[PDB]
RNA sequence: GUGUC
DNA sequence: GACGAATTTGCGTGTCTCGACACG
DNA sequence: TGACACGCAAATTCGTC
């Protein structure tokens, strides 16, 4: 009675894996057949085989899903900052406080080639940035700790250190990121889409 | 033909090109279709096609 | 109280005409739009059932705000159903002086004939109808109806030039959709839609009216 | 005698069933209500319920009721509603994209037969999707001419 | 004058051009670069691109029917 | 028609 | 009081209803 | 053996002579 009972169950698995692949199928057949033309021209636009505006810009932000790091996201700033802050360690530069690392920060993202992108991007950039040092004030009024750069403790300093050399490389490489996030002008969108719902 | 007892080839369905669409490229999608499939030469007339 | 709840379903559709003559671009005033159920009271009276505040009393008259030379109406009919010459006493009423538009909001359902009738004469007066039942809630401030601007044509023809693009190429919108008619906007003009989001912003979108 | 029952005496004909949820958490409660029909604009447009916000499930009953721009942000929440009980993973573009396809028509438009052969204009591309000699006898007695792009 | 196109090169355009390379060199076509003893000439089409020494215009159109004139050696590639 | 994925 | 016009609803019919390979 | 989009058609009501 229990083994009639266990591949009774057996058979509801078996007859279910025969019927999928029938409709399955014919809706991707049928969602294939209605999105296979639909491309991305080189003004940001993507149109179909007429010329009509189906859309002003993919999506909103114009970036390649598959390329993406973190949830929906170009990329995960506080990742790449974990990553630049040991791969370029050089004792020899001193530390900084908030106060100047906003204006380092706005100083020298106030340049001719950062003018080139959404300053969505930019503001999205500035709120992390602006996060950052407020825990570094916390962790230097913690302990007790003088800015001038003379106390005796030397391993205090070393607790969250950001110097600001290795603060342009991050936001370079951010930069360049976001360059290549966005999506290539040509790629086919429609016949993409209509697979990404297949399996 | 179809079947290996007459020495047949394979078949290019629907669905493996919708996997060279979907890529973007269009060479390779003619040279397999058209190319080494069935390439026939024909002419028509400008008056009247 | 039965006649409580008609005249709270009655200031909530004059409320609604009242912020959509408002968002049009009429000029009305801010307390006519925010008064509340006693404000109400003292200038209609509630009781008896449909006495005091007979329909034909509700006939609202709405000035162009930049125009000036132009003056709008919106009434009720007194009747339930709708007729032929029912409409035609209005339209020759307030045709009389020297207005072009009025709005009729209809209690409930329509006839047919009625509406083939209006069709029939645009040249000179225009007159839309909307239903009692329909206009019992906002709908552009309702949960998730994107915010719509209709635009002007010094606009739209620079928007062509920047995208390099024909009006058949911006995709078209219908003129019987709730929004349309609401904004009160046929064929031969586009409409900016703002998309709002909280992951990067608000987007901004051009749609044709046909 | 038999029709005296079926004579209601109050209500929305149409509509079926209704039921309250309780909504908790750590101090708040909410009761939301659950109606089982498809006349949104006549359960909406009365005195207790939040007239404002209430939603539909039926494309075509949002599409009539409030517009085709409302239409076509109901059906991605509907399809993502639809991927996240069944533990998969797709991003937002790709549904924004088919959510638009169906609309820059002005029509909510749904892929079928009849459907692509509104939204497209070719005729072998539409013959080579379902009947062929209907389009291919259509495109011959109206005689127009076909780019093939 | 001024360019309103995306600076990167695309992977749809690198592909195309290497192809066209490859089969131009088989056709007994001038080398632009000092080969090593090596055959298949599309092994040696990508070593000419990533020294920039490719004679090929690439000309992007655009819906309205505007052209515009990009250089493989103006082009940026990243890999 | 049968057999496998 | 009686006749032409337009609306809503029960009922008639056509099309498919994933791929691939091997053998007799 | 489910899907509903097309026509085809009869019961019925507002209207005006
Ligand atoms: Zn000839």
């Amino acid at each position: 009675t229990e083994f009639f009972f266990h591949t009774m169950a057996g058979r509801e698995g078996l007859v279910d894996t025969a019927v999928k692949t029938a409709e399955t199928g014919y809706m991707q057949r049928r969602l294939v057949k209605s999105l296979e033309d639909l491309c991305s021209q080189y003004d940001l636009t993507v149109r179909s085989s007429t010329g009509d505006i189906i859309q002003f810009i993919y999506g909103g932000d114009g970036l390649d899903p598959a390329a993406m790091e973190g949830k929906d996201e170009p990329l995960e700033f506080k990742r790449v900052l974990d990553n630049i802050k040991a791969v370029f360690p050089c004792p020899s530069e001193p530390a900084l406080s908030k106060n100047e690392l906003i204006l380092t920060t706005e100083s020298i993202m106030k340049k001719s080639e950062f003018l080139c992108c959404q300053d969505s991007f930019l503001q999205e950039i500035k709120k992390f940035i602006k996060g950052v040092s407020e825990k570094i004030k916390k962790t230097r009024d913690k302990y007790g700790i003088n800015d001038n750069g003379t106390t005796e403790p030397r391993v205090l300093y070393q607790l969250d250190r950001i110097t600001p050399t290795q603060v342009e490389k991050f936001l370079e490489t951010c930069r360049d990121k976001y360059m290549r996030a966005q999506m290539e002008p040509g790629s086919a969108v429609g016949a993409l889409c209509a697979q990404s719902i297949g399996e | 033909t179809e079947g290996r007892s007459r020495d047949g080839g394979l078949r290019l369905g629907e669905m493996e090109r919708d996997c060279l669409i979907g890529y973007g490229a269009s060479m390779l999608l003619l040279e397999r279709l058209m190319i080494s499939s069935d390439a026939f030469e024909v002419d028509v007339c400008g008056q009247c096609g | 109280m039965d006649d409580e709840e008609e005249t709270y379903r009655l200031w909530k559709i004059r409320k609604t005409i009242m912020q959509l003559c408002h968002d049009r671009g009429y000029l009305v005033t801010q307390d006519e739009l925010d008064q509340t159920l006693e404000e109400f009271k003292a200038q209609s009276g509630d009781k008896p059932s449909e006495g005091r505040p007979r329909r034909t009393d509700l006939t609202v008259l709405v000035a162009h705000n930049d125009d000036p030379t132009d003056q709008m109406f919106v009434f009720f009919p007194e009747e339930p159903k709708v007729g032929i010459k029912t409409i035609k006493v209005y339209c020759q009423r307030m045709q009389e002086e020297n207005i072009t538009r009025a709005l009729i909001v209809v209690q409930q359902g329509m006839t047919p004939s009625a509406k083939q009738s209006l069709v029939d004469m645009a040249p000179k007066y225009i007159l839309e109808q909307f239903l009692q039942q329909e206009l019992l809630i906002n709908i552009t401030e309702h949960e998730l109806v994107p915010e719509h601007v209709v635009m002007t044509k010094e606009e739209v023809t620079e928007l062509l030039a920047r995208y390099k693009l024909r009006e058949n190429q911006l995709p078209r919108i219908q003129a019987g959709d709730p929004v349309a008619r609401y904004f009160g906007i046929k064929r031969g003009q586009v409409v900016k839609i703002i998309r709002p989001s909280e992951t990067a912003g608000r987007y901004i979108t051009y749609r044709l009216v046909q | 005698k038999e029709d005296l029952p079926k004579v209601v005496v109050q209500g929305i004909p149409e509509v079926s069933r209704a039921v309250i949820h309780i909504d908790e958490q750590s101090g708040k409660e909410k009761y939301k209500l659950l109606v089982e029909g498809d006349n949104l604009r006549a359960v909406m447009a009365t005195h207790g319920v939040k007239g404002t916000r209430t939603t539909s499930n039926n494309t075509y009953e949002v599409e009539k009721t409030l517009g085709i721009e409302a239409a076509r942000t109901t059906i991605i929440n509907e399809i993502q509603y639809t991927m996240v009980n069944h533990g998969m993973s797709i991003d937002r573009r790709h549904v924004m994209l088919l959510s638009d396809l169906m609309t820059y028509k002005g029509e909510v438009l749904g892929i079928t037969r009849f459907g692509l052969a509104k939204m497209k204009e070719s005729v072998l591309m539409l013959a080579s999707f379902e009947k062929t000699a209907d389009h291919l006898f259509d495109a011959a007695y109206f005689g127009q001419k076909d780019s093939v792009c | 004058q001024k360019r309103i196109t995306t600076p990167y090169m695309t992977k749809y355009e690198r592909a195309r051009v290497l192809g066209t390379r490859a089969l131009q060199i088989a056709m007994c076509a001038p080398v632009m670069v000092e080969l090593e003893g090596e055959t298949d000439p599309l092994l040696i089409a990508m070593k000419e691109l990533k020294a920039r020494k490719i004679p090929i215009i690439i000309r992007r159109y655009l819906p309205d029917g505007s052209y515009e004139d990009w250089g493989v050696d103006e082009l940026i590639i990243t890999d």
